[PDB]
């Protein structure tokens, strides 16, 4: 551990001009790319963060940083390389990653901006789902502080993945522009209000309109942190400068931490 | 109105949710609250916690039921504020309950928030602290209430002895919300706002025909010398805030710390060499007769650092002194025989007392000084008939 | 090796580069619009681009060249 | 932007010392 | 008088310039000044996270003497 | 406090009543009964359907009292709704809070079966010294 | 006592939204948990897709039916919408395929008897838990 | 890693070949191998003979080249003293990485003396939350 100095007031009260540009960070259009080292280093202590695997399976970054001395260790989606999906190498990366966290004392924070799974039948040829599963496992048996903050997507069964409370997540925080939801509203509203976009298709309507009409109206009321936060899957909404004065609380908070696990050898991991 | 499509925008409508979470059934409301002398949920918790040490947490929930229309009234956070912050520097989770929304009765998403808080108190081993004002389960919603008060006093089960956990009663608390104080460490309560029952005194009236006031039935005062059940009646809700820290700064933060050690200079050499006028003072004050007695406070008072006794149960079977004292600070459990009190004989109510006390002090570390002028047993045919043998062993 | 080329089957949004141009490491190069991102693909060396294959608008597949550099 | 005084007494004599209120180390 | 002073081994300063620079090493010292006692916390201690096999030494030699250190 | 901290198999058979806090003392499935069934005749509900009724609907029997109309019939009409909707097992079961509605004359069975299924558990609590159980 | 699972599947059930991403991760951490605790067998007798293939494999042992299960993230349609690939549920996420190719089933039954006979016969091996002996 | 960490009982028998990195992967005794039996079919070396003399005697190859003998026909006579000399189970067994060098019709017996005494192996490894075994 290093000695810093701990700025007293509320979190409100101690926010920098570093930790304001969070405020406009993300892009208007969803489509839009942005470079997550920007929040991950305006999270880290002096901007500093020893990046692990740089070469390797862009899609997550995985590195060391500080909060308030307290060696973390980071897992960020990165929306610049294949949109931040998830794929066999970023999850085989990030899980060995976690797991040698655990190993040794290290909590870790996870940056989530993830719209799925990469499609493709190499992936499924490969092992996605087995070799995907080691992400899971890692998340799911590690007993360190884990902190999520959730900016932009979050979806399916990445959303399961990259850190969800219900597997173990201690603390949840979601900025204003998260996206939490099933699947994205194209799909959904593929599939909810189906029969309907057909009944439409039937008398001769406008069915392009009217999936259009009906994706706005999914978007606007679900793909949001809102329903999850309600359910509590989320602990707080945050505004994106609060960031780091979060995550060092939250730290603090947790900085020991028991759970109780049932009595094994040792675990079986997919392989 | 910026834009809801845009990043700010969406900003803009995260600060009016939290804005509106503030007064989550209306302005008039906080302004009934105020006008009847007391504080708001919110207010209690900001009271208690340091300034600008509060961390929300599931501050944007909603239930979810839809029985009996329910779903046309979604208030924010469903009635119960919770999340952690710090009392005196060091870390406590806390809960409040709010009366302003369906009288403060316990839904599923109140009952979750509540379990999500007990759970991170017991996983991070900080010290719990709920205060509680509702009137029992939430009807409209049905036995989902009833699931979500089992998994609670689970909880408060689960964490007994574990971590400090510490209730207060500022208002009403009617049938299940009595339990999960009961399951606490301590209860303070105040001192006329506050009420805890299990049956309202309609149904006493209607089953047993017994005229009561729900003040006579389950007030502080009731709940202090008749049914021992509250440790502490407070004028004012400042001064329970002042009672709940000043136990705090006794107890440690979980059953594996050490209670907090002041800084105090050891003078040197031996007791005699040692001696202090207080000190002296000791020498001459039991009184000459045996049948004279002397009030068992003035001992406490010269042996404890700063004549700074927390006294527990005050109002309370008299003839037994509890509470919390430092020496050299650091801190210790008194308890005490009260000669001015039934002589300082033993009887049941002071053995519950003092087991309790004693059983709490032994959990979280704190060690224990006997104080010991007593005859005996308190003879009576009603102290047998009651059990004192049963419930003198407990003390045992 | 010495070839941009284009990480998933996608559309040409937008080409920020011409032929003969020196770029440097990371610079943008072309914007391919694929799972409905505007994905950036870049120079992961310093060097003159030499064969530039990319339209605005055009499908292109995965393994396209982009350029060379 | 504030400044500190202090009093030192070297040898016995009195001196008074302005140093600056934001002296690190 | 058995402890440690200060020692100005070259130089013949007068009062000034010694009170300037007695003021200056003052304002540099600092740290833990008069520390409380450090609260001893063993909730969540990391040896009691790891696996012992049930007939292991280290639960001698590494959980119960850390447990007892006192 | 004796029923949540006990680790040993436990089961319940509710016959009737399981009201409000009664409930939650009595083998509760949320303070950690293992298996929990109901006979058809189970009324789990959070208080008896009167006083129910004299809550949920007050408003309406206020306003038929000020219309003049029959209180008291609307009163047992609402009541046998509600005592016909809800005061029953079927609700618990729908939240999982039973596991299995049974004939009363499986209840053997069933308790012998459960026993033979919990004779070994394991149960994680955090560590204390001992509990601190109201006395 | 070991846990046996036989999946369907067609993932989360949309109109419930994030309510069943929950219930997945609470699934997926009891698996965790029970990993190397209690053996784990998966049976896919259907079409698994979305987040039911995420439970088997994190399970101990997977046994597919020759034609009638697959199992895959993201089904044909979107593959083909995103990468211009053809392909069919079969080939893509067949018992063949992931015994074959991926390695993730460790048995393909002609039938679905023949799937619960070597579950049996998987079972016959192995011990209730880890604190057991093999029979 | 996985072989090396498991307690459970270990046994090994070589029929023909365990070369190299796969020797030291494949239950070597030194990795934890409780019993080691080899075959007198058993192959046991760094690597093959065309490949060892091809390197432990580039120098006289080097100086049959100089001289234009026919280094296709000594490397041939020295590939075969090598495989006589180092190609079988007996090194191994000298430096008792092998346990005994057994008929094979003796590998059941062994195999069954082996497992019905290592039922409880009293072994452990150092103290750790868990492994970290590479993904
Ligand atoms: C199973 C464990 C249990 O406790 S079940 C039994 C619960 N029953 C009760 O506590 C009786 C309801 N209590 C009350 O009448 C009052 O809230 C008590 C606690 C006596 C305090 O009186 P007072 O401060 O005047 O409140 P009030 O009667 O005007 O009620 C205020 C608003 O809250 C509502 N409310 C109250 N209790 C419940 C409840 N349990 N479930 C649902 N709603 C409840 C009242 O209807 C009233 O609503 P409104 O704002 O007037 O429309
Ligand atoms: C995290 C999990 C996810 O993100 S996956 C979310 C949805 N995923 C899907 O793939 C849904 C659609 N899946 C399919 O392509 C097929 O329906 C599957 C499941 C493979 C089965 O094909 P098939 O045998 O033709 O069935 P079908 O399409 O006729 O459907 C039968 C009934 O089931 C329904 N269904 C299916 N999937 C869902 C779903 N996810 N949520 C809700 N309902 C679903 C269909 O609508 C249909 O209902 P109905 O009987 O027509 O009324
Ligand atoms: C848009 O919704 C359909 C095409 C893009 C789907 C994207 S691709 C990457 C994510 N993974 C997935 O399954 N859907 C998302
Ligand atoms: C004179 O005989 C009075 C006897 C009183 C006995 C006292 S009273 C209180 C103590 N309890 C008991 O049994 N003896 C003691």
């Amino acid at each position: 551990l290093y000695p810093v100095a701990i700025p007293e007031g509320s979190i409100e009260e101690t926010l920098t001009d570093e930790d304001l540009e969070l405020d406009t960070l993300i892009p208007d259009s969803p489509n839009q790319p942005y470079d997550m080292h920007e929040v991950i280093t305006r999270i880290l202590d002096d901007d500093e963060f020893l990046e692990v695997q740089a070469g390797y399976a862009g899609n997550i970054v995985v590195g060391f940083g500080r909060v308030e001395g307290r060696p973390v260790g980071i897992v960020a989606n990165q929306p610049t390389q294949f949109a931040g999906c998830l794929d066999i190498n970023a999850s085989e990366k990030a899980a060995r990653f976690i797991r040698t966290c655990d190993c040794f004392n290290i909590p870790i924070v996870l940056l989530v901006d993830v719209p799925g799974f990469l499609p493709g039948t190499d992936q499924e040829y490969n092992g996605i789902i087995r070799r995907g599963a080691k992400l899971l496992y890692a998340y799911g048996e590690a007993t360190v502080a884990k902190v999520t903050v959730i900016t932009r997507k979050s979806y399916g069964g990445a959303y399961c993945v990259m850190g969800s409370k219900d597997m173990g997540a201690d603390v949840v925080v979601a900025w204003p522009t998260a996206q939490i939801a099933v699947m994205g509203a194209s799909g959904a509203v593929g599939f909810v209000y189906r029969q309907q976009l057909k009944e439409a298709a039937k008398n001769g309507e406008d069915v392009d309109a009217l999936r259009l009409e009906l994706q706005q109206t999914y978007e606007d009321t679900l793909v949001n942190p809102y329903i999850a936060a309600e359910r509590g899957y989320v602990d707080a909404v945050i505004p994106p400068s609060h960031t780091r004065g979060y995550v060092a609380n939250a730290l603090r908070l947790l900085e020991r931490k028991i759970v109780q696990m049932p009595p094994k050898k040792h675990g079986n991991i997919p392989l | 109105q910026v834009d809801i499509h845009t990043t700010a925008g969406k900003l803009a409508d995260l600060k009016r949710r939290t804005e509106e979470t503030l007064h989550p059934v209306g302005e008039a409301a906080v302004d009934k609250v105020h006008a009847k002398g007391k504080l708001t949920a919110r207010e209690r918790i900001l009271a208690l916690l340091d300034e600008g040490s509060f961390v929300e947490l599931d501050a944007l929930a909603k239930h979810r039921s839809t029985n009996f229309g329910l779903e046309k009234n979604r208030p924010l956070g469903d009635g119960v504020i919770t999340g952690y912050g710090t009392i005196d520097g060091r870390d406590v989770c806390i809960f409040s309950q709010d009366a302003t929304v369906f009288g403060g009765s316990l839904g599923e998403v109140y009952g979750e928030k509540i379990v999500k808080v007990q759970e991170l108190a017991i996983k991070t081993g900080r010290p719990l602290i709920g205060i509680n004002d509702g009137a029992g389960a939430r009807i409209q919603e049905g036995v989902v209430s009833l699931g979500l008060y089992s998994r609670i006093f689970h909880n408060n089960i689960k964490a007994s002895g574990v971590i400090p956990q510490i209730s207060l009663i500022m208002g009403a608390a009617a049938g299940g919300h009595v339990y999960s104080p009961a399951l606490t460490d301590f209860v303070v309560m105040v001192d006329q706002t506050s009420q805890m029952f299990i049956t309202g005194p309609d149904v006493i009236k209607t089953v047993t025909g017994e005229d009561v006031t729900m003040e006579e039935l389950g007030g502080a005062h009731t709940h202090m010398a008749k049914s021992g059940t509250a440790h502490y009646v407070a004028s004012g809700e400042q001064d329970a805030f002042d009672y709940v820290r000043d136990l705090l700064s006794y107890l440690p933060p979980n059953n594996y710390a050490d209670p907090p050690l002041y800084p105090v200079a050891i003078p040197e050499g031996s007791i005699e060499e040692t001696l202090t006028d207080e000190d002296l003072e000791l020498d001459t004050l039991i009184p000459d007769s045996p049948n004279q007695p002397y009030d068992m406070h003035e001992v406490i008072t010269r042996i404890l650092d700063d004549d700074e006794f927390l006294e527990v149960q005050a109002g309370y079977a008299g003839n037994i002194v509890v509470g919390f004292g430092r020496v050299e600070g650091r801190p210790v459990g008194i308890v005490a025989n009260q000669p001015t009190q039934f002589a300082g004989c033993l009887d049941i109510n002071a053995s519950e007392k003092a087991a309790r006390f004693i059983r709490t002090c032994d959990c979280f570390n704190i060690p224990i000084v006997l104080l010991v002028d007593v005859p005996g047993f308190l003879p009576g045919t009603d102290q047998e008939y009651n059990g004192i043998i049963r419930r003198g062993a407990k003390l045992l | 090796g010495d070839a941009v080329t284009a990480p998933m089957q996608g559309t040409v949004v937008k080409v920020a580069v011409e032929e003969g141009q020196e770029v440097s490491a990371g610079d943008l190069v072309v914007v391919l619009e694929a799972m409905k991102m505007e994905n950036p693909v870049t120079a992961h060396k310093d060097g003159t681009i030499t064969g530039l294959a990319v339209e605005a608008g055009a499908a292109i597949t995965q393994g396209t060249v982009i350029a060379e550099i | 932007v504030p400044r500190q005084t202090v009093v030192v007494e070297v040898g016995g004599r009195r001196l008074e010392v302005s140093l600056p209120g934001d002296l690190a180390i | 008088d058995h402890e440690a002073h200060i020692k100005v081994l070259r130089g013949e300063p007068t009062p000034e310039e010694m009170a300037a620079l007695m003021a200056v090493l003052a304002s540099a010292g600092g740290g833990p000044a008069e520390p409380v006692k450090k609260e001893r916390n063993m909730w969540g201690h990391p040896v009691d996270k790891l696996r012992y096999s049930v007939f292991s030494w280290q639960r001698v030699t590494l959980l119960e003497r850390t447990h007892m250190r006192r």
